[PDB]
DNA sequence: CTTGACAAAAGTGTTAAATTGTGCTATACTGGGAGCCGTCACGGATGC
DNA sequence: GCATCCGTGAGTCGAGAAGCACAATTTAACACTTTTGTCAAG
């Protein structure tokens, strides 16, 4: 079973676990020699270990069987067609419930990850990791626009009344908290869950008036 | 000694 | 070469002390918007633009020219940093 | 304050456990279908922190209001995802293993 | 422009096929044309017959024959669709049951074998590739002196690479001969006994020498029987394993006697017989026949070592670097080696599978699994160090790449185990390897080129031709001889005077074992074919090579391979004679197959009606993009109704003019300083060159995009890109791809694509902004393809591939792929690099108007100005001589052919200059013009420098200057003459492929790395510049503490610092103070992963937290 | 005692500078056992931490210089 | 570099290394650069 | 363990080394709970010991561990911090920087000893953050976001941007570097002069210090940002201020090939 | 400031397809398999 | 003392092959219920 993901010593240890189980179930009454029965368990453990420990991204045992069966079928067709079979041929040979789409999906599931230290070039001076950008942390440009927008929006809300600005900040989550429902805001100010809507909608209109008359807040809309 | 596989095989042969 | 560099080098005991004074003066000029300059109106550096002459926007150029005049005082333990900034704020609000 | 010196010394097993936010018990990295980190694996969120800012794995908390909180359904703390670069785990060896640096 | 020929040497043979090294080797390996029963045991045929038959040990799998099918697709289709040009391989296998005695035969599909094109290159995954030949030590038996102990010699046995271990035989100081195998030393007597050798047999053979034999006699071993010694030897070789006869014989048999593990090879076997004077039965050290081991080479090797140590006159040591001891592995040998390796793995499966599972019901197709073989072949052609991306900047670029010899590669010297010995020019390189051409730098001497007349023989030894000299008269019998065979003769020189066929010179310059000598005609036995056989093809294109320093001719030959094809390229005025052959053998042009008449001529195809009556149509490759981006197209050179003889030219290929290799332009050159624009190799050129489209080239660029399937949804290539104005989408067609013929500048959209947005809630401020304007966030975002900065051109082509297309094997999850080709016509500009064939290179630094350039008295301005200060230090005087001949040909309207080391000389050149002056000055007198006043002033100054003879008339003094190649040159700015005569002439200058347009790069912010968070690198990724240690040391030495600190934190990896610095700058403030870099934090965490407690302290030793409490529990 | 440049460099008192030069495994292991503390005296140690090197404008001799004009100095003087 | 007394705070250590090692390529690889390295 | 592009994951070797250690540690726990013989247990512990060694330093003891279907050794913790490609010499002692460019160099004889020729298109990218503020100050753009969008497309750049760019770089300097930097005069500060083209113009007198000729060499451009960085460059690193050689004290910027010939 | 109405949108809940983890086969099988190879030189250290 | 072994270094930029059963666990659907958010009415 060598050359399938697991080293030689790892296979032996997995086999030893199967051998221990055989001693527990082996019935000497039946007059069968030990190697006859113990071989089943040893092979089962060396085959289960491969399915559970041969991949960086683990796949269920049932899926591993499907992938191996797909490889068998797609190799019988190769030497039978004298060329690489297309997804339609593989799907038809597999049987019912298999189509061209499923064959492709199963093959995109069986793609191993590629190491970040694989050299590219004659020398050992460049690697894959040198060419993969970091797209998680905001860039300096994106950080600046976020701060600029908050500064411009803050001044715009300064033209409104004190309560309306608080209503919009609370209702819109400018206080770092999720948008508080009208009610929740109504309990904050002890007013109806309809009054908050009326003032909030009114104030939202006035902000609309000012921006149209100044156009100092549209370039941020992307 | 330096070969784990060689060392194991010797142990089980005893 | 920077104008009057030979004169500047002879005003300090270490060429690195000149850089610190020049760099610190530039920060003072930028922070107060050039309102604390010790240069008279006919001495302020100018840059030639299409519209016309305008004040030079480079603060490091201003600091070097101010030092050559001799109206600046530099040294160690002159005044506490906290009180140095507070007086500069009051004299030249920004 | 400001850094003035840097010291290096051996780490005791007690200190190593003080660094860790939890023990890694399984070799699973991520789920082969949903692509999310697997529980108790090498990328577990309950150990090394949330993947995205102020958002637990179950998606019950989704705002900065609950900062420093630990969701009950999953166990993922509601904090910045940068902590995922600074937090460590540990593996509890069944038997002691010598450090090669001090042997070879 | 009639061509004048110089020279006296008459060559008896023409240049051999220049690419036969790449082509002949592959034909021999495949043997795809010979009938199966006529195939010999070479190439992949020997690989089949070696592994087969496979025996289970009563099942036998035998091999009968093989065949190759037609390629599935043509070459053109493979390039477009990213396929591999290959042919299927089938083998006829029959299963024989030794038990029953039954045979079952069927044909099994083994895989695909890549095919080689007509020019000698492969198409691997749609990209042209070349397999480079490798030079290594020839297998055999060698005798080198012992470095530690004088008077001692060591015998070494070397097998084929990776076909056995190296054996060493040495006489120990004790007197005991020791054999070293796999770094294990033991007495050779033990093995000698294993081969059934008695004490008397050794004494009778090795006893007729000094005391050496006595050290070879130990009574303990000899009393031991050969089988008894077999077990003890097994224990010595590999101790620990249980000593068994079955195991001991198997290990020993396969170590030195298994024809499937130890292969001396044809070259090794032939060398062994040549040296030891024996005939080896096979290619193995020992033979295991009839249940016993029989010696083959061990005893003969010991004899040679003994006699050499004793001091017999006839035995001598071997030189490892001698070209007779070094052989070349061509493409055919390299491929078959990988074929044998893959075949072996297939045999392992056939065995492990024939002893398991329904053994009775078995067929040859069932046992065989070819996937192992198909992988070994695919790996070699894709992931090998000798399989290199083809170089096709110009036709000469690709031709040289196929004639390159490399000592590196899998199974060869590294760049650390490579020392002066291997990089030197051995005396045997004469006529086999070019001494000048080599990559300057760290690979100098490790990569070389085959000579012009050399040809690699069957065994891999380079041979060179020599003319037989008999009775003092030169004959036409040309003999190809190897270095070892060449050492037995006196070889004269090609330039020896001949009065017909008899040597005329009484004293002949010859060579005896590489050392020059002076001999008489009666002592000469061979002669050189011509001076061309000593240099490579690239060095044979340099005229006046005998006047150039070797260090500078190396640059000139290398730079010829970097010239770009020009739309108005012209052949050089001064040629060497190889310009026609290079184009013919590069398969770039198109030639008539036989006598006929042209029926149709078009910019796309030529139809020729031959004598036999058949019509042949030749499509023309037009505006095709090469590997380097250059445009390669063929232009018809015939007209309808024109009669064409066999071999006539039908269409010019890239970089050729009427069948002549034309890599540059012929320009009028003045050698003089000019206002400092010539400083340190810079060049000054006239604006007139740009006006007439001189040095204008066409380059094509390809851009590719993909539409894939995603969990969120599929990417769709559409013209309806969100938040884009009609100005940006003006040139996109209905399908979202740019229309052909549109002009695209940087920032423009090539193909529009939209991708589903990842589910993510927007920030509270963004949500408020959307509410104000009443805009609902869309479910798609702009991810289209745009022109990168600094690029552009005219769209010329667009190729669209979709899943399910015939022959299109798209990777899983890829719906379609779109490719756009953009072509731009580049003119000469400041910063572009020019050069000539004599190693003079520089960048254009100024482009003067026509009225500023110096002009001749008749009003002709010069085209280029070269600084004379570059000549004296480099000692490349060939360019000066080329200019003198060019000036003569400029006024006479003719071209010249001067072969290297046999061609034009100053007496011949000065005679031409005399004729040119009559046209140059005779024309002036006829028009009614005398001598200019300015010309008289210069003549007065010139006579003071000793350039002209006093007392002569101005016309005669002017002629004296002209014969020296100098003319009176006026200044275009002032109109006064240059105070001294200047050297003017015509030079052939090539435009190199290194252009400033492709190299200028700048960046303020962009992508950052994953782990370190530092800026990426390279122009393609928009990366920054590397501030290495040496650059940090410069800032430390300057005392720039604050400038250094920024490059380390603010501008590289201080995530908080860099974000704040950018925001401050755009706000009109000064950048803030930097903080701890993110790279130091990574180092601390990695040290902690090693179980080391790294702690940063403060003035009082109190711990300081640099992680901002994010790592504190 | 006399020693070469390599040995004289590897036996320096700072582990941060010695570790970055050569024998990283040997240097780090020897320092960890002894619990060494790098005082950040040289230039390499400050470069690694991204601090201000103690040379040129970053030296203690000139790093604390103050510049002030005549008017403000008098105001501070009298404001005493 | 200035023909005057050295200013306090200069990195004379780095200048010594660069000055000595810069002309190294000009020293023909008990003679030449090999001699300097052993010294 | 990232998802490159939108296909295939990329992972470091440390994940493989950790997985091997966890797999063997977990297996040892199972074997101990089952009361396996000493031969089995002894083998498991030895394997667990070898798993740790490879994680900490692969290759020091025994044959290096390699990934399946490959002979490339896995990268351990020790190899990360050691060697020319390690953390110390690759990311701590030297880094890649922003606000940096590169291009071919040509000779400019009309320049002063303290000037250099910087292409306009390089200056536009190097000084982008400064340029955006200047555009906003004038009427060129309404805000920084609008200004940045203008510079994205080459055909959207008006002619006033080049006038604003001329104001931004007034007085400032840039550092020119040619590798290898064998002495301190391999990095010098010049006053840029915007020029039409794509090559950097270098003063003839500073070629000897750089050891640079004009056969196709290239140089890198770096932009000091703060006043302290600008003050140091304009005082200590300026080309016109470093005229004598620190090694010997003799002139280093002196007449050269063509200048000597004329005089 | 609310009033009763609508229309959801969000949350909860049970089911049932669907995926995933686990145990078991009884003729006799009883110690692996690939390397093979052009460096130069100090330190710096066991061993007899 | 010597040998013999064994680690540590060796320039810089850029561009480059088992199957099946059955139990345990999770995801998907359609149902209801309950907050929200809106709208004519002062
Ligand atoms: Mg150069
Ligand atoms: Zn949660």
């Amino acid at each position: 079973y060598t050359g399938r993901g697991l080293s030689f010593l790892d296979l032996i240890q997995e086999g030893n676990q199967g051998l221990i189980r055989a001693v527990e179930k082996f019935e000497y009454k039946r007059r069968f020699k030990f190697s006859t029965y113990a071989t089943w368990w040893i092979r089962q453990a060396i085959n289960r270990a491969i399915a559970d420990q041969a991949r960086t991204i683990r796949i269920p045992v049932h899926m591993v069987e499907t992938i191996n069966k797909l490889s068998r079928t797609a190799r019988q067709l190769q030497q039978e067609l004298g060329r690489e079979p297309t997804y339609e041929e593989i799907a038809e040979a597999m049987g019912p419930g298999w189509d061209a789409k499923r064959v492709e999906e199963t093959l995109k599931i069986a793609q191993e990850p590629v190491s970040l230290e694989t050299p590219i070039g004659d020398e050992k001076d460049s690697f894959y990791g040198d060419f993969i950008p970091d797209e998680h942390l905001p860039s300096p440009v994106d950080a600046a626009t976020q701060s600029l927008l908050s500064e411009e929006l803050e001044k715009a809300l300064s033209k409104l009344s004190e309560r309306e600005a608080m209503v919009l900040k609370l209702r819109k989550g400018l206080i770092d908290g999720r948008e508080h429902t009208l009610e929740e805001v109504g309990a904050f100010f002890g007013v109806t869950r309809e009054r908050i809507r009326q003032i909030e909608n009114k104030a939202l209109r006035k902000l609309k008036y000012h921006e149209s008359r100044t156009r100092k807040l549209r370039d941020f809309l992307d | 000694t330096s070969d784990p596989v060689r060392q194991y095989l010797h142990e089980i042969g005893q | 070469a920077e104008p009057g560099i030979d004169k500047l080098f002879g005003m300090v005991d270490s060429k690195y002390r000149l850089t610190v004074v020049v760099a610190k003066r530039a920060q003072q000029l930028l922070r107060h918007g050039f309102k604390n300059t010790v240069l008279e109106p006919e001495e302020r550096p100018k840059m030639q633009t299409l519209e016309g002459l305008f004040d030079d926007p480079n603060a490091v150029t201003w600091a070097m020219k101010e030092l050559l005049t001799g109206r600046l005082v530099f040294g160690e333990n002159l005044v506490p940093e906290d009180r140095l900034q507070k007086e500069m704020e009051r004299l030249y609000p920004v | 304050k400001e850094v003035r010196k840097v010291r290096i010394a051996l780490a005791s097993p007690e200190k190593i456990r003080s660094w860790s936010y939890g023990e890694v018990e399984k070799p699973e990295t991520i789920n082969y279908r949903t692509l999310k980190p697997e529980r108790d694996g090498l990328f577990d969120e309950r150990i090394f922190g949330p993947i995205k800012d102020y958002e637990c794995a179950c998606g019950k908390y989704k705002r900065q209001r609950f900062e420093g909180k630990v969701c009950e359904r999953c166990g993922v703390e509601v904090t910045k995802s940068i902590v995922r670069r600074y937090r460590m785990g540990h593996i509890e060896l069944a038997t002691p293993a010598a450090h090669i640096w001090f042997v070879k | 422009m009639e061509i004048k020929r110089f020279g006296r040497i008459r060559e008896v043979i023409p240049l051999p096929p220049l690419t036969e090294i790449q082509v002949e080797s592959y034909r021999r390996a495949l043997q795809a044309d010979v009938p199966p029963e006529k195939r010999e045991n070479v190439g992949i045929q020997a690989a089949f017959r070696e592994t087969f038959p496979i025996e289970e040990e009563g099942l036998v799998l035998d091999f009968l024959e093989y065949r190759l099918g037609e390629p599935p697709f043509p070459q053109d289709e493979c390039r477009e669709k990213d396929l591999t040009y290959q042919a299927p391989l089938y083998a006829r296998l029959q299963l024989i049951h030794k038990d029953t005695g039954l045979i079952k035969e069927d044909e099994v599909f083994l895989g695909h074998i890549p095919l080689m094109t007509e020019d000698g290159s492969f198409i691997i995954n749609g990209a042209d590739r070349v397999i480079v030949s490798q030079i290594h030590r020839s297998p055999g038996v060698y005798f080198t002196p012992d470095p530690a102990r004088p008077g001692r010699y060591i015998a070494s046995i070397i097998p084929l690479p990776k076909r056995g271990p190296w054996i060493d035989l040495e006489v120990e100081p004790n007197g005991v001969v020791s054999m070293k195998v796999n770094k294990r030393k033991f007495p050779l007597v033990l093995l000698l006994r294993v081969l059934g050798y008695d004490q008397e047999t050794l004494a009778r053979e090795l006893g007729a020498y000094g005391e050496l034999v006595q050290g070879l006699m130990d009574e303990s071993v000899f009393a031991m029987r050969p089988e008894e010694a077999l077990i003890r030897l097994f224990t010595l070789l590999r101790p620990g394993d249980p000593p068994k006869r079955d195991k001991a014989v198997a290990y020993v048999y396969g170590l030195i006697a298994d024809p499937r593990r130890y292969d001396l090879g044809e070259a090794g076997r032939y060398k062994a017989e040549e040296k030891l004077g024996i005939r080896l039965s096979g290619r193995t050290l020992a033979r295991f026949e009839d249940g016993e081991f029989k010696d083959e080479v061990f005893l003969p090797t010991l004899r040679y070592l003994f006699a050499l140590t004793a001091g017999v006159p006839g035995h001598e040591v071997d030189d490892i670097d001698h070209l007779g001891n070094r052989r070349i592995r061509t493409v055919g040998e390299l491929m078959t080696d990988q074929f044998r390796v893959g075949l072996a793995r297939l045999a392992r499966g056939v065995r492990e599978r024939m002893l398991m599972g329904s053994e009775d019901s078995l067929t040859p197709a069932k046992l065989v699994n070819s996937r192992p073989l198909e992988a070994a072949i695919r790996e070699f052609f894709s992931r090998s160090q000798l399989s290199q991306f083809k170089d096709e900047t110009n036709p000469l670029s690709s031709l040289r790449h196929k004639r390159r010899i490399s000592a590196l590669g899998p199974g060869g010297l590294t760049r650390e185990r490579a020392g002066f010995d291997v990089r030197d020019v051995h005396r045997t390189h004469y006529g086999r390897i070019c001494p000048v051409e080599t990559p300057e730098g760290a690979n100098i001497g490790l990569i070389t080129s085959l000579a012009a007349y050399a040809r690699v023989d069957e065994l891999g030894f380079i041979r060179t031709p020599y003319r037989r000299v008999v009775g003092g008269v030169v004959t036409d019998e040309v003999v190809y001889m190897t270095a070892t065979e060449e050492d037995r003769y006196t070889i004269a020189q090609a330039n020896t005077p001949l009065e017909g066929n008899r040597i005329a010179a009484e004293r002949v310059v010859a060579r005896r074992k590489g050392e020059p000598v002076i001999v008489s005609p009666e002592e000469v036995e061979f002669m050189d074919v011509s001076p061309k056989q000593v240099f490579s093809v690239n060095t044979n294109l340099i005229p006046f090579l005998e006047h150039d320093d070797a260090n500078r001719a190396l640059m000139g030959s290398n730079m010829q391979t970097q010239a770009v094809p020009l739309i108005r390229a012209q052949a050089p005025v001064v040629m060497t004679g190889l310009e026609e052959r290079v184009v013919r053998d590069s398969l770039a042009a198109l030639y008539a197959e036989e006598d006929g008449e042209v029926a149709k001529v078009d910019g796309n195809r030529i139809v020729v009606r031959y004598e036999d009556g058949r019509l042949v149509e030749y499509p023309l490759r037009r505006f095709y993009r090469s590997n380097q981006g250059t445009a390669l197209d063929q232009r018809p050179r015939v007209v309808v109704g024109q009669r064409v003889r066999k071999g006539d030219l039908l269409a010019d290929g890239p970089a050729s003019e009427n069948g002549f290799l034309a890599l540059g332009q012929n320009v009028l050159v003045a050698i003089m300083p000019f206002d400092g624009y010539n400083f340190e190799d810079a060049i000054v050129i006239s604006e007139e060159l740009l006006k007439r489209d001189f040095y204008t080239s066409i380059h094509i660029e390809r851009y590719e995009i993909e539409a894939r399937d995603t969990k969120l949804g599929p990417e769709r290539i559409t013209r309806d890109i969100p938040h884009l104005s009609e100005a940006a989408l003006r040139d996109l067609d209905e399908e979202g791809v740019v229309r052909i013929g549109a002009e695209v500048k940087p920032g423009d959209i090539l193909v529009g694509r939209t991708s589903f947005k990842g589910e993510s809630e927007p920030t509270p401020e963004e949500r408020l902004l959307r509410s104000i304007f009443g805009e609902k966030a869309r479910d798609v975002k702009d991810t289209s393809l745009r022109v990168p900065p600094g690029e552009g051109g005219i769209v010329v082509r667009t190729v669209r591939l979709r899943r399910g297309d015939p022959g299109v094997e798209l990777k899983p999850g890829v719906r379609e792929v779109v490719r756009v080709y953009v072509a731009q016509k580049r003119k000469l500009q400041v910063g572009d690099k020019l050069a000539n064939r004599h190693g003079n290179k520089g960048v254009v630094a100024k482009i003067l108007p026509v009225e500023d350039m110096p002009h001749l008295p008749d009003g002709t301005p010069v085209d280029v100005i070269l600084n004379p200060l570059g000549v004296p230090s480099r000692m490349n005087l060939g360019q000066i001589l080329e200019t003198h001949l060019g000036l003569a040909g400029y006024f006479l309207g003719q071209r010249y052919i001067s072969p290297i080391f046999d061609g034009a000389k100053e007496p011949e050149i000065k005679e031409l200059l005399a004729q040119a002056f009559e046209v140059y000055f005779g024309k002036r007198k006829g028009e009614g013009f005398g001598v200019d006043k300015r010309e008289v002033e210069v003549l007065r100054r010139a006579e003071k420098l000793g350039l002209v003879t006093p007392g002569k008339t101005p016309e005669e003094q002017l002629k004296e200057l002209f014969l020296q190649g100098k003319v009176v040159l006026y200044d275009g700015r002032t109109g006064e003459p240059i105070e001294g005569p200047i050297v003017v002439g015509q030079m052939f200058i090539m435009k190199l492929y290194h252009m400033v347009e492709d190299k200028m790069h700048a960046r303020s912010t962009g992508p950052y790395s994953l782990i370190t968070q530092q800026p990426l690198g390279g122009k393609a990724q928009f990366g920054g510049q590397r501030f290495g240690e040496m650059e940090v040391w410069a800032l430390e030495a300057y005392g720039a503490a604050h400038t250094l600190q920024e490059m380390l934190t603010l501008k590289s990896d201080d995530i908080e610092g860099r974000n704040a610095a950018y925001e401050a700058i755009i706000k009109g403030e000064d950048v803030p103070e930097p903080s701890v870099p993110e790279s130091f934090r990574v180092l601390v965490k990695e040290l902690q992963a090693l179980a080391l407690d790294v702690q940063t302290l403060d003035e009082k030793d109190n711990p300081v937290d640099i992680f901002e409490g994010l790592a504190s529990k | 005692l006399l020693m070469g440049v390599t040995k004289s460099a590897l036996s320096t008192k700072s582990w941060l500078s010695a570790a970055s030069f050569q024998n990283t495994t040997h240097v780090l292991t020897e320092a960890a056992i002894a619990g060494k503390k790098d005082e950040l005296i040289g230039l390499k140690e400050n470069v690694i931490l991204g601090r201000l090197i103690p040379a040129g404008t970053g030296s203690d001799f000139v790093r604390f210089t103050q510049v002030v004009d005549q008017k403000t100095l008098k105001a501070i003087e009298e404001a005493r | 570099s200035m023909a005057r007394p050295v200013s306090i705070g200069e990195a004379v250590g780095i200048v010594a290394a660069q000055s000595i090692g810069e002309p190294g390529t000009q020293l023909t690889m008990t003679q030449g650069l090999p001699r300097v390295i052993e010294l | 363990m990232v998802q490159v592009d939108g296909g295939r994951f990329a992972t470091s070797d440390l994940n493989d080394l950790y997985r091997r250690l966890i797999n063997r540690n977990n297996r040892l726990k199972k074997l101990l709970a089952q009361g396996a013989p000493e031969i089995i247990i002894r083998n498991e512990k030895r394997m667990l010991q070898e798993a740790v060694d490879a994680l900490l330093d692969n290759g020091r003891r025994g044959a290096p561990v390699t990934n399946p279907g490959s002979d490339r050794p896995l990268r351990s913790l020790t190899d990360i911090l050691s060697g020319k490609q390690g953390r110390f010499r690759q990311n701590l002692l030297g880094k890649r920087v922003d606000y940096s460019g590169r291009s071919v160099i040509v000779v400019g004889p009309q320049l002063k000893l303290h000037q250099c020729g910087l292409p306009k298109r390089m200056a536009l990218e190097l000084f982008k953050p400064f340029l955006l503020k200047k555009m906003e100050e004038k009427g060129i753009a309404p805000n920084v976001k609008a200004a940045r969008r203008m510079l994205e497309r080459q055909r959207d750049i008006k002619d006033e941007v080049w006038d604003a760019l001329e104001e931004v770089i007034h007085g400032k300097v840039v550092l020119l570097n040619r590798a290898p930097t064998l002495h301190r005069l391999g990095i010098q500060a010049f006053q840029p002069v915007l020029v039409e083209g794509q090559s950097i113009q270098l003063h003839p007198l500073v070629c000897e210090a750089f050891n640079a000729d004009f056969d196709g060499d290239q140089m890198a451009v770096h932009v000091p940002l703060s006043s302290f960085a600008q003050a140091e460059a304009r005082i200590q690193m300026l080309s016109a201020h470093n005229l004598l050689s620190p090694a010997s004290g003799e002139p280093l910027a002196k007449p050269s090939r063509d200048i000597i010939l004329g005089l």
